[PDB]
């Protein structure tokens, strides 16, 4: 019991981590296609500096 | 991080080739001879696209 809580807990961290990796870090998981099918750019890239 | 290489690279590219075609207008028109327009073409090779 103790392990498999602590697993979830894990699993959340690298849920979350991953979250924040790439184009740059935000709602990738769609937000790419919806990003490159347009001629557009990201607007928290646009505001990454 | 591979993901990221490849991402860079296209997004290099493509603001190299928006460049050369911003540079390429400028040469519009010029009468040489029998030459008349001047381009510098920019292509991704196949074997490197892959």
């Amino acid at each position: 019991v103790e392990r498999d809580e602590v697993a979830a807990q894990k699993r959340e961290l690298e849920k979350q981590i991953e979250r924040l990796s790439q184009p740059s870090g935000a709602e990738d998981s769609r937000m790419i296609a919806l990003a490159e099918r347009f001629g557009g750019v990201l607007l928290s890239e646009i505001y990454d500096d | 991080s591979s993901k990221s290489v490849a991402n860079i690279i296209r997004k290099t590219i493509q603001r190299e080739q928006n460049r050369i075609r911003m540079l390429n207008q400028g040469l519009q028109a010029v009468s040489f001879g029998q030459v008349r327009g001047v381009r510098l073409n920019v292509n991704v090779r196949e074997s490197h696209a892959i």
